[PDB]
């Protein structure tokens, strides 16, 4: 189907690669226990 | 999905100013913006 | 009133607010050498001219959306709202689409729309929309109406995105009113009749001498000056003037006798304007002033009319013919008429 191309263009366009790596790495710190209402 | 696409992209002001617009860069500098704000508490509510 | 038929060149207008001030573009191309688009400012032509030769398009077939799907898997029509047109340039003979490749950075949402020489592919065609709450979908479209063009693939409005420097359209998701203004119709033009917005010749009919500029052989100033040559020039490029008609809209109507026009060489460029300090030049349209370039033709010599006619709305009347037409080029501030004299001095005259 090629509306379905379309629209995974269009998601492309919005939302590059190399943002969504970049946003995954990030590391979390895994602690005494913390808050949940963080990262 | 493909009604929710169209208004969305017809509305560009859905998203995120940090991530779509002339202004902030994108979503990778928006949340690092967010886990910065979260983490200096001067800009949240005492 | 008059509805949009198909095969006729009209041209995608709009207006823009910039410096708190109003101004009105084409969507224009020049095709050969550069494939996207511009824009043309078709307001303000008393110091500069537009260029209507790459301002106008065509519309080579109109069909309905479904109708261009059974074709993809596979007279003069009229054009209604929820059509997907098509638009041909009139020059550059490509049609204009939209291009996969994104050249402002700015809206990273967008395309860039252009010339293309195949057809194929729904990356081409164009669907109008109503703009307004007087019309709705499926009603006929007439002069001056404001529509919305919408891409079939890339589903994108031909925005015309604002910038510091570079007012340059795309197809973005933001509506943009594009008025639609005809230049001909595609009436009964009979082969030999004068219509405006042509390029042609200027012959004699007993001397065959032609209007033309000095040839490449020197520089710019010896190729800005005017006069009369015979021979193999006649069949060369640089003695073909171009009529420009004031108005934008109806620009390729038939040419009536006592309507103002700019003529233009396009061999190099430049518009043809009277200085009254001394003969006719060629001066660039950054400034060609209406009141030195618009010239006008006559049947006769005499000054009976002037202030007579300033619009008409339609493609006009069957007038000048190319074949049988003796016209007197006249101007409109000083009123002047062509004379050829024997200014060439007596020592190369034969030859030159």
């Amino acid at each position: 189907k090629g509306e379905a191309i379309r629209i995974r263009s269009i998601l492309r366009s919005l939302i590059p690669l190399g943002d969504l790596v970049g946003v995954i790495s990030i590391a979390f710190q895994m602690p005494e226990p913390d808050m949940s209402a963080g990262f | 999905a493909n009604v929710v696409v169209r208004l969305l992209i017809r509305r560009p002001e859905c998203f995120g100013p940090a991530l779509r617009g002339e202004g902030g860069n994108g979503l990778l500098a928006a949340m690092e913006e967010a886990i910065k704000i979260a983490e200096d508490p001067s800009r949240d509510g005492p | 009133i008059q509805f949009l038929r198909t095969d006729d060149e009209v041209v995608l207008q709009c207006t823009a607010t910039i410096h708190k001030e109003q101004q009105k573009l084409c969507l224009a191309a020049e095709g050969f050498g550069n494939r996207l688009c511009f824009l043309e400012s078709t307001s303000n032509s008393k110091n500069v001219p537009p260029d209507l030769s790459i301002c106008t398009f065509v519309l080579e077939q109109s069909l309905s959306v479904r109708a261009l799907q059974e074709m993809l898997a596979n007279g003069h029509r009229t054009l209604l709202y929820g059509h997907a047109i098509l638009l041909r340039h009139s020059y550059s003979g490509m049609y204009l689409c939209c291009l996969s490749t994104s050249r402002s950075s700015t809206d990273k949402l967008a395309f860039d729309v252009g010339l293309q020489e195949d057809t194929t592919g729904e990356a081409c065609w164009w669907t109008i929309h109503p703009a307004s709450k007087q019309r709705s979908e499926g009603e006929k479209v007439r002069v001056g109406d404001d529509l919305i063009l919408v891409s079939v693939s890339s589903e994108r409005y031909l925005h015309l995105s604002y910038g510091n420097s570079s007012w340059h359209v795309d197809a973005a998701f933001q509506q943009t009113l594009w008025s639609v203004a005809p230049i001909s119709s595609g009436s009964e033009a009979a082969q030999g009749y004068l219509i405006g917005g042509d390029v042609l010749r200027l012959l004699h009919g007993h001397m065959d001498e032609c209007l033309t500029v000095p040839s490449g052989e020197h520089g710019e100033e010896q190729r800005r000056t005017v006069h009369y040559e015979g021979g193999a020039v006649s069949v060369h490029a640089r003695s073909l003037w171009r009529l420009e008609t004031l108005r934008v809209a109806w620009s390729g109507s038939h040419i009536r006798w006592g309507q103002p026009f700019r003529l233009r060489h396009v061999t190099t460029g430049k518009y043809l304007s009277l200085m009254e300090d001394k003969n006719l030049l060629l001066m660039d349209k950054e400034k060609a002033d209406v009141k030195s370039t618009a010239f006008a033709f006559r049947s006769s010599k005499e000054k009976l009319d002037v202030g007579v006619r300033k619009e008409v709305d339609g493609m006009g009347t069957s007038e000048i013919k190319y074949g049988d037409s003796i016209c007197y080029i006249q101007h409109v501030d000083t009123g002047l008429w062509l004379t050829y004299q024997a200014v060439d001095v007596k020592s190369a005259r034969m030859g030159s």
